[PDB]
Formats: structure tokens, C-alpha cells, sequence
């Protein structure tokens, strides 16, 4: 068969890849410029929402020194790749749970719908990739909201997960932080309550 | 914004490194036990940000004079420099390459690095620049020593540079290592052996590059990236 | 006093360097071009000096606290142990073994090395010892990086340590340079070179030794040295 | 035939050697015992002398950077072989060209005669071993004294040397330096008027 | 009392059998799920128990009298002899040695052991010893038949004999089995099996040794063991 | 790279193992000396404790053919290797579990506190090898004990083990058996509560 | 390691290198336009300089076919690469020795002062490469000016030949031909006075 050139293989980010990619986090001084957790300024459009969340191993116990790139629609379902600090809203952004609490936060504003290679509209998602020492290649998630269930019913990719069950490990969950509009979106890496996690 | 216009080659997950590979052993509890769900791309997968319009600083690449607090770091100077293409040989111009690394004796500059080595007052350990309208990026930097870490009783990690790559997709980005011709410690690493197969593991072997070296200056290694293919749709919702 | 008691099996002089090495340059007017003139063992040449009764410092042997100026020196913290056998196999029991080398960056403490690679305040460079009753020695040291050199215009000696040792006799007596397993550098150096016979280069490569290493500490390299064949004198005079 | 293991091959010892074997010289602090070029304390039995030259390279300039050890009889043809910086003699030595006007020199005694394996003795002479960059592997010499004529005459190792007219380039010429008894042995590497170098 | 002061080179845990390996059905539920937990030497593991001063009963080294009940038991009469030595090839004197195996028939002498092949009144099935100043060892007993066991439906141990040996430590403690040359039930057998590496295999396996044999009266097979290599600490807490 | 002979491979102890190491058991005579579960004679230094336990599986099934073997210091934190059974200590004992309950038993005194190779105290503790039929490879624990807590939290041992709740397994439940001082260490090869297993 | 294409292996001129490259020489017409000495028409800018030379062998006899090319900098001290031979200034030239006396000439301008590439000035010089029959690669030199002594001892390229006596092999000596500025460049290729060749 046709065999292409094959791609360099993943390796973990291991526990210091924060020296790398969230530098104020291993310690160090920060660069002018920072990829970070605010992907809206306050002016954007769209509501304003924080995530928060934090990473369980087989054990049940917290993965301190995970890292996490997010990609996601603006309020009006448009993708902004071109990635710019004086953006009033980046598509892309990353983060890293504290050592202390092993919490990541991201500020946000709630994703529009997009459609599907097929036209069929996705429930609003946030797409996540998540890194960490003993990840050995990094593991593909979405997070969705449970204020929007009859669009996650109808997302012909939730309902691609065979089990309704798993379905559920997706849904973040609204409350409130220090009084402003939350999501929270634990992942559990392995066992029980594992999140559905995909290859694409 | 962004569209949907084209499709990336699915991963080969044999080539790659499994999730579960017990002899690296933090992988044991953080591996999936259930199957991954393969979805179809849409353009959540197939778009990606693009870092044309970050701001880099002057010493951004050039890990010499990223952190200098007086002097030069100790150890032994070396360019890394290679090419990013995708699995059809295309160049993957203007993508964003990170690497960060241990100083000359395999000690991070982290926090939570509690190694014995020490520290080089002018060493920081981080990189990043653009891949050019070619494909090509480029470094200067020290050599990292090898770090001993608490899996087995005497494990050492062999030299090597932590590498991320974005590519023109979510789809594509990937982080890795780089390792070093001829280094004895590769065979011995279970992180370098969580990759099964061999000839993947010759993939991430930096070479020796004399080409490239800087005479009376400091050596280079080379070493190229390949990122998933690229290809238009075709015959789709037809 | 000493006594002509031993002979010392010829040395071949095709399996070290010639004088001659042009590619390595300085050799070409520092070569003689007159053959060698034979001359049979006397007391003169089959005694040498013993340094039982020398007097070393406590880390004459340990490169990491023998330049100690505040901290410790940066770098791959390596131990280089080996024995000293004869071409008999017969060890070497209480004979001097002495070391140098550049930093972990390939710059020397020398007033003539002007490289633009820092020194390093907590490394001077100098190791000794005398191997013990069973003929192994041991070092503590950091790896050295490669030098770059004005021979070619690109140049640039492997990492490498160089030794000389004693042994029984002035015509024991020997300097080399240690290299490490699997360097690319070592192919390409016209002084490694100089040595013709692939099999004798491959004697002066360390092997990396994790036996002999401490655990989230320092590496170790095996570097065994063998000096002329000594044996007893038979059938002179008669 | 009856191969034994082979020697450990020998390598130049570099422009550096002084750093290993030459502290003070390469610009270095020394340690409390060094191995160096006074043989004699001044109480030694014996004619204490100086000897002292320069090493030429084939293009007759100064190799500067040229290192020697030295093997010889104390002055009642015995070798002291139990090195002790205590010791009235020592017969074994080393020095090295300063690097301004390339000369060496030793404090020492003149040698006492020694007999070959045969019986036969030879005139009072110096071992030497010379190292340097460029240098391959050490060149063996030997010193040997012009006021020794006769014995010089019937040495059963001069006498080796096939060519009358090598034979001069082993035998120092008496001098005087600073106003005491000297001896001048310059080397010759390569070319006119070259060293007799030895293979034993 | 007991001194810390040797260390003992790090196990190969992909020579020896992993923990879980499914075909032996019983490791499946006793095999850990979490990874070992790495700790350095101490005074702790360095040191174990000599058994110089055990008093030996005359016959606890030879089975064809040690379990005598008015005759000799039935059966392939055979010494078993080896060395006990270190991976450094030291010898190891003074160890002790047990060992224990089924009769001529695969019948254990245990309640347990139901297997229809009868025991042998005059046959116990255990010996021990202690290696003599230069690490040799010798039993005499019967060669023990195959056992079947409920494993798959239709398996069985080749003939095997299990033994356990102390060495300098509980870091060098082993238990094992030997078997016998060219017995054509040990590439079936998935105890030999858990062993992932052919060539370990084939440590487990006793030459028949005809020169050790008593002629008109027993034969003898060889089996050496080696520890875990001991060597000297050095430069710790410095 | 250096390679030694490889150590001669383990295998597992078997079923019958009491067979040749723990006679008794076995339905077996003993002979004149025998290595047992007896560390300390009534008249030994230190505190006088009955250790017990119970060994289970994954499935949390009795593990009835266990064989043990145990290494600790004397009540002065001294190792004691001149086994003897005139001693009143040994440092070495051996023990099994019963058929038919699947509780095996020790007799020891306390041990003293020892030093790391750091010269940092390690908790009062008794290491444990563990053999049976499924197991390939023997399995090291230790025991430490419930009633020493301030030295627990500062052995540098215990605090190798990343998650605090796995030091847990290691801690022994100090009861009363017939009046007399006893401590309980129940072992769980796998799954929930698995014990902590070291490699040295 | 990187290893790229090979270069090209280099062979000899060959006796007859003429007929390619030094046409009249050959005993030949020439074409319409020819690459030759002259690299000034009377009208350049700078100090008007005759150059000449013979070349010898190891056994100091004339070298009848040498054929040489030359690259220097105008009087400002800048390279003009767009050669043209209605310029008033090339920097590139070719000569040769006559069969009968051995002796080239170059009619050209004193090049102005050009920096290296740490920016430290060099002294006047003319990039020579000479090639002939019995040279198997062509040999690279520098003709410099003894009437600049004070720039030549400054010289980054001259301070780089270790000995000062070959520094002497490159200068050029002054003198007059028929009333006009010359300078005599002799090159020796080997042995007495071998002039420094280069390796770039
Ligand atoms: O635990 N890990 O994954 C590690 C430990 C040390 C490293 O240098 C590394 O790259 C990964
Ligand atoms: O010129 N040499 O011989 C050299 C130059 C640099 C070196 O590091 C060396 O060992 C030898
Ligand atoms: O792996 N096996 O099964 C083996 C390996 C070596 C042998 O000699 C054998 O009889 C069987
Ligand atoms: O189950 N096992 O482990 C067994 C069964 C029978 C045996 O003879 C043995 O050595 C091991
Ligand atoms: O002497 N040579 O160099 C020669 C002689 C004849 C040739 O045709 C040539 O190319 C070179
Ligand atoms: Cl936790
Ligand atoms: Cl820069
Ligand atoms: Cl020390
Ligand atoms: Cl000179
Ligand atoms: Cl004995
Ligand atoms: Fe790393
Ligand atoms: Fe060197
Ligand atoms: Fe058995
Ligand atoms: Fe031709």
C-alpha cells in the first residue's frame, strides 16, 4: 500500500514542562509575551464564563502537574486562529492545575455553535488536549455545558459514545466562583467515571 | 476566521508511543483503561491557532542569551536546527516550535527539581521561535546532561530537549523529545522505550550536523519534525 | 634501589600512532624522519619511578571538590574507574594514574586556551591517584565538552580526558586520551585518527557503567588501560 | 603466533599537558606535592649540576610547549625508584619549556655509571622521555656528558648508533649558568643535526 | 553486628519474570497493579543473614538418605552440583542453599499434592547446604518426574527441582527452579514462561555433567547461580 | 555499555514450597534445626511483640500458601547476621500462612531505630519478602508500626511513597492477643488498599 | 552524522591549461572577450601598481606553467563581482608564467582596506589561487604589501600563521619598473621559504 513519511512519535511533556509552556507556574520570570489562560478581554463578545477543574489518575488522586491546551468558537461560532495578545477574543489558550490544589482556570466566554463536516450544528464544546508527565501521548477531550441539553441530545458527536453513561463524563457542570458564572470540568484519567477521551 | 478545508492523516497509535507502558511508571495510573471514540474531522479538528502575530523577543531561540545574568551558561554550545514538514513532505512554514531543557548537568530550572546538580546562574532553559517560509527553525543553546529520576532504582533520563509543535491544526500539534547520536542511554530509557518500535525511535534522534557548526564556536545537531499529512476533502456529503 | 629484574614485550609500533599524521598538522614538523635506534632492556629502561610514598590530597582523585570555590562544578557528574593490567593480564598494583581535561563546556584552565566557552569557577581540570593492590583507580569528575581546535578550519576534538600512567618501568610509562562510547566527534578527530587500526582506536573508548554509578547522583564510565607485558628475564648471558 | 592483549595506544598529550602534569606552568595553583625538576636536595652525594635546553621542531623554531620526564643513576649508580619528595635524590623528574623563551630545566646530580644486561658499562647518562602537542607518541633520548669522553667512546649504547656523527647529537655541552656547572642539551625533533631518538 | 558498606547492582526486571504474566493462571489475581516503589540501599537491605553456625544434620545434603524408611528410593540416582557466584564472578562462601522437588514419579511429598503417582517411602524431597569457601555446592538425590497441575487443561512442569539461596543480603535473596538439559516439556511450560528473554531461560537449565559422575552408580548435572553483583559505596555524602 | 553476568532469573516458590522451607507446614517432620518464626527467646532485650497477618489477592481471596521472610534490628537498632538458634535474638526469622485460616504469626521484640545511608533515621520497621504460587518474583514490603507516628512522618522511607494515603499500607494495627502486645499487618497483593511494594 | 552531496573531486590543470584559460599563451587565437591581467584601465580610481612573481619548486626551479587567478578589493575597499571588461575596475583577474622566463604580471590598483567577519580591519591584500600541472588542487594564498608594515602587523589572517618567520612568505617587495610602482610576489611552493598557503 501507499505508506507516507511517518509522523515523529509523541513523547511525554513530562513534570517540568512548565519551564517550557507555563512559565510563572515552574518558578520562573515570564517573556513579554504569554500563551495563557484569558481568552477574552474584558470587552469581548459573548458571555463571560471561568472553567475550572481538576485531573484524577487511576487512584483517584490529583494530577498536580497536568497541562491543558484549549481551542474553542467565539460567542458567534467563528474560530480566531489568528492568535494575537491585543485580540479582544483568542480561539486558543492553555493552562496548568497548581501544585497545592491541582485546579486549572480558564476566562472564557461560552462557544457558539459550529456544524459538523456534514452541516449538522454541534452542541456548544470547548475542545482540550491534556499533557502531563506519564501521558505519553496526549489525550483529545471536549468539554460541553449542562445548561445546553437539548443541543448536547442532538450533537452528532456526543452521540457518537455508544454508552449514554459516558456521555455524561463530558458535561461540565455550571456554578458559581467567588459569584460570577463557573463551569466545572474534572477529568478522571482512568476507572471509574474515566472521561471519554477521542481520536481524531 | 478559521475554516474547514482540508484533512490530516489519521495517527498511527502503533507507531506512537501506547498510553499503558509500565516500565515508565507514572503511566501505569495515568492511562486510559476504555477504549479512545475515533471522530469524524470537523473544523474543531482540522483548525488550529497560527502565532504569526505573537511577539517574540530578541533571544527568544537562543537559550546563550535568554537568561543572561552576567555571563555565558557553561556547557557545551550547540545549534539545533532542522525542518518541520508534514507525512507528505510539504514544509510547515511559520508554525510555532517550544523547547525547553535541564542545564549541562541535568538540572531544571523548576521548582519541583530537587536533583543535586547545580543550577547555572545563567541558564533558564526555554526556547521558541517560527518555523521560516521554508519550514526551517533554529536554536542555540547548551548541551542538556542526563537527569537521574525516581522510576527504577538507577534510571537516567539520556540527554534530551523537550519539543512542541503546532502545525497548521489542533489535529497535528505534538510535543516530543529529541535525543542525541550515539547517546548509550537510550536504549536503557523506558520513556525513550514506551515507543515500541525501533525505527520510530531513530526518528527522534537528533544528528550531529558539522555543517552547520559555528568553527571555534559551538557545534549543531539537526534535527527534523514530521507532522500528520495534509490533503484536500474530496467526494464529501456526495 | 631498583634492580633489572623484568623485560617488556617490543612495542608495536603500528598499532599506536606513527610520528607522522599529517592530517593532524602540528605532527608533520614534530615527527622525526629518522628511523628509531634500537637498544636492548638495561636497569636503565626496565626500572621506573614507584609513588607509593607520594603524598596525595584528600580529593586529589575528585574533580568535584579539588577546585572547590564556593559551590559545585556544572556539568555531567560522572565517575571514570578502570584497571591497570599488562598485556599479560597481570594487574597493576600501586602505580600512578593521573587525569586532565576542560570543562563541561571544552574549555580548559590554561592560560593558552582562548575559546570563547566559559571556564567555570568551581572546575580546574587536574585529577591523580595510584591504582590500588588489585590495579582499578577511580576519578570523580565532570564530563568534558568537545573542543573546537585551529587545525582544520572546522575541527573540534571528541570529549575526552587525557591519562598518563606510570607503570613499572620508564618503558611502561604511557599517555593517552580516554573518549566516550558512542560520540560522534570520535570518526572525525585527525588525532584519534592518527591511530590506523580501527581496533586500536575502539581501546580507548569508556564504556558507559551503570553498575558503577549513584543512583540520582552521578554516572560512570569504565575506561581499562593495558601497559607492556613484564616478565622475568630467561637464558641471558648463556 | 602467540598474541597477548594489545597496549593501550598512545596519544599526543596535547598544548594543555601542563594543566595535568605541570600545574604552576599552565597558570595554575599547585598542590602540597608536586613531581618536578629538582632531583637533589643541596645536602645529595655527588656534583650537583644544572642542565637546562630548548626543543626544535623540523622547521628550527621553538616547540614552546614541549614537556620531560627524566630517569637517571644518582651519583653512586643507583636508581632511587621510591619517589618521595622527602628524599635527598630522586631519580626521576620533570620539567617543561617556559613558554617565552622555550627552555627547560633540572636540578640534579651527575649520574654515576651503570652496567648493561651484559655487564658492560655504560657512560653516565639521563634517560628522557619527550611529550607535546604534535607529538604522537613520547620520543625516547638519552643525555649523555662531553667531559666523558673516554667513557662515552665505549658506551655499548652509543655504539649502536651506526653513524659516528648522531652519536654528537646525544652529548651536552658543559657550561656555565649564573656561574655554576651546567650542562646544555638542545633536542632536535626533525631535519639537520636531528636527535637520535631510541626504541626499547 | 551487621555494617552497611557494599552495594548491590540494580535488578533487571525485564530478565527476570514480570509479576503478571497470564498464562501461569495464578499471577493474574497475585501480581501488584501499582508499580514497585524505588528505594536506595540501606544498612536495611545491604546486610542478611549467615548461616555458618545452622547446625547441618549429616545427611541434609543428600536425599537418597535423608529420608530413609529401611531402603534407597526408586528413581535416577544424580548429584546436582554447582557454584554459587556474583555478577562480577565473585564466588559466594559460606551461602546457604535449600532446595526441595517432587519424587521420581512428579509426587510431592505434601497433604496438598493429590496427584495419583504414588510416593516413594523412602523419599522426603528436601535438602540443604551451605556453599563451601570457594561457592561450591553438591546434593544428592533422584531426578524428579514431570508433575501435572491445573493450569490449562493439559499441562505439566517439566522436571524441576526449586531452590533458594540466601547470598551477603536479603537485596541478593532468590528463589528459583532448575531444569534439566534437553527436557522437551520446558518450552511449553508457562511457569519457564513467565521468563520473557530465551537466553534467561536458559540460566535455569543444569548440564548433565559426566564428569562429576560416580560411574556404575549416579550420574550429575551442573548448575551454577549468580547473584546480584557486589561492589564497595563510593563518594556518597560527598 | 559494561554488561556482568546476568543474575540467574526467579521463578515462583510454588505451592509445595513449605515443602522444602517451612517443614511443619508441609505434614512434614523437621529436622534438628529449623529457621522459624521465633526472633527472640523470653529473655531478649527490648519490647516483646506477637506479629500476625493475613495475606489476600485482587479478588480479596486468602492467599493460603504464603511463605515470609523477615528482617529486623534488635531492640538497639543493631542488625544482627550470626544466625544461631542459641542466640536470644535473631534479625532473621521465617513463617507461613496456615491452611486453613490464613493467618501467619512472628515472635520479636520491637525494632530500634536505624540509619539510612544519609545518616537520616528510618521509622522502627521489619522488612518483609514475600513468596507464593503466583508470585514470579518475591515481593519487598515493610512493617512499621501505628504506635510510633512522629517517627513515621519523618522516615525517609515512607516518604519515598508519593501519595500519603498508600504510606497507609504500611503502618501494622497495634492490638492486645491473651494479654500481650500484638500488631496486625494484613497485606493486599492488588487492587483496592493494594500494599506498597519496593524495588532495591 | 549530516552528511550532504560530496563536492566535486578537484584534478589537475594539466601542462596544456592554456589552451582553456590563458589562450595567447597556448600559441592561440583569442576570442572576442578573455578573462586576463589587466584589472584596471589607466582611468581607475587608486595607486596604479605593476605585479610580478616566479614560482618555484621543492628544488627551487621555475614552475614554466603555473596558471593563477586573483580576487582583491578596489581602492575603496569593496569587491565588484559584476565583472565586465568595459569596468574601469575588476576585482577578478588571470595570469600566467611565459615558458621562456617563468615571470607573470598583473597591472592593477593598491586594494583599500576590508574588514573580516568580526569586523577587524585586514591588511591590503590579493587572493591568490595558483594551479598547475603536478598540482592536484589549487593552492590558496595572499599577496600582501611590505610597504604597509604597520597594517600587517595588525593583520586577523597574517596573526593566524603561527610562526613569524612564514608571515614573510606573504608580503610583497616594492620596487620600480621602467618609472612605475611594482611589486615582486615569488612563491615557493615547497621546502627553503615555502610560502603559507590556505585552507578556507
Ligand atoms: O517523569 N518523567 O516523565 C520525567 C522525568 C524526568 C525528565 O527529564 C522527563 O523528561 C520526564
Ligand atoms: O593540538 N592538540 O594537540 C590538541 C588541541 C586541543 C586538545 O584538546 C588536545 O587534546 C590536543
Ligand atoms: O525458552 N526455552 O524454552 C528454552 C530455552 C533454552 C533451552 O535450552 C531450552 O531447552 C528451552
Ligand atoms: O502453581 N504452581 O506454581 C506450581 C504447581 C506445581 C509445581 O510443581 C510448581 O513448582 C508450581
Ligand atoms: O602531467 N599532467 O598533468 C598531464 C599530462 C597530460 C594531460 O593530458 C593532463 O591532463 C595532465
Ligand atoms: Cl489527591
Ligand atoms: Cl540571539
Ligand atoms: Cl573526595
Ligand atoms: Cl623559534
Ligand atoms: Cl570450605
Ligand atoms: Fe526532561
Ligand atoms: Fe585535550
Ligand atoms: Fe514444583
Ligand atoms: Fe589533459
Amino acid at each position: 500500500p501507499i505508506e507516507l513519511l511517518p509522523e515523529t512519535p509523541s513523547q511525554t511533556a513530562g513534570p517540568y514542562v512548565h519551564i517550557g509552556l507555563a512559565l510563572e507556574a515552574a518558578g520562573n520570570p515570564t517573556r513579554d509575551q504569554e500563551i495563557w489562560n484569558r481568552l477574552a478581554k474584558p470587552d469581548a463578545p459573548g458571555e463571560h464564563i471561568l472553567l475550572l477543574g481538576q485531573v484524577y489518575d487511576g487512584n483517584g488522586h490529583l494530577v498536580r502537574d497536568s497541562f491543558l491546551e484549549v481551542w474553542q468558537a467565539d460567542a458567534n461560532g467563528e474560530y480566531q486562529d489568528a492568535y494575537n495578545l491585543e485580540n479582544a477574543f483568542n480561539s486558543f489558550g492553555r493552562t496548568a492545575t497548581t501544585f497545592d490544589a491541582g485546579e486549572w482556570t480558564l476566562h472564557t466566554v461560552k462557544p457558539g455553535v459550529v456544524n459538523n463536516a456534514a452541516g449538522v450544528p454541534m452542541a456548544p464544546h470547548i475542545n482540550i488536549s491534556l499533557f502531563a508527565r506519564g501521558i505519553n501521548i496526549h489525550l483529545h477531550t471536549r468539554l460541553y455545558f449542562d445548561d445546553e441539553a437539548q443541543a448536547n441530545a442532538k450533537c452528532p458527536v456526543l452521540n457518537l459514545i455508544e454508552q449514554p453513561q459516558r456521555r455524561e463524563t463530558l458535561i461540565a457542570k455550571r456554578c458559581e466562583v467567588d459569584g460570577k458564572t463557573a463551569y466545572r470540568f474534572d477529568i478522571r484519567i482512568q476507572g471509574e467515571g474515566e472521561t471519554v477521551f477521542f481520536d481524531f | 476566521p478559521a475554516q474547514d478545508n482540508s484533512r490530516f492523516v489519521i495517527r498511527d497509535r502503533n507507531w506512537h508511543p501506547k498510553a499503558l507502558t509500565p516500565d515508565y511508571k507514572t503511566s501505569i495510573a495515568r492511562s486510559p483503561r476504555q477504549a479512545l471514540v475515533s471522530i469524524p474531522q470537523s473544523i474543531s479538528e482540522t483548525t488550529g491557532p497560527n502565532f504569526s502575530h505573537l511577539g517574540f523577543g530578541a533571544h527568544d531561540h537562543d537559550l546563550l542569551l535568554n537568561f543572561n545574568n552576567g555571563g555565558l551558561p557553561i556547557g557545551e554550545r550547540i545549534i539545533v536546527a532542522g525542518r518541520v514538514v508534514d507525512q507528505y513532505g510539504k514544509p510547515v512554514p511559520n508554525t510555532l516550535v517550544e523547547m525547553w531543557q535541564a542545564n549541562a548537568g541535568g538540572r531544571y530550572r523548576h521548582k519541583n527539581d530537587r536533583y543535586l546538580a547545580p543550577l547555572d546562574p545563567n541558564f533558564g532553559g526555554v526556547g521558541r521561535c517560527l518555523t521560516d517560509s521554508d519550514g526551517y527553525y533554529s536554536f542555540r543553546t547548551i548541551k542538556p546532561g542526563p537527569h537521574p529520576w525516581r522510576n527504577g532504582p538507577n534510571d537516567w533520563r539520556p540527554a534530551h530537549i523537550h519539543f512542541g509543535i503546532s502545525g497548521p491544526s489542533i489535529a497535528t500539534k505534538l510535543i516530543t523529545q529529541l535525543y542525541f547520536e550515539g547517546d548509550p542511554l537510550i536504549p536503557m530509557c523506558p520513556i525513550v522505550k514506551s515507543i515500541a518500535n525501533p525505527e520510530a525511535v531513530q526518528q527522534l534522534i537528533a544528528k550531529l550536523d558539522m555543517n552547520n557548526a559555528n568553527p571555534m564556536d559551538c557545534l549543531a545537531y539537526r534535527f527534523d519534525i514530521v507532522l500528520r499529512g495534509q490533503r484536500k476533502t474530496h467526494f464529501e456529503n456526495c
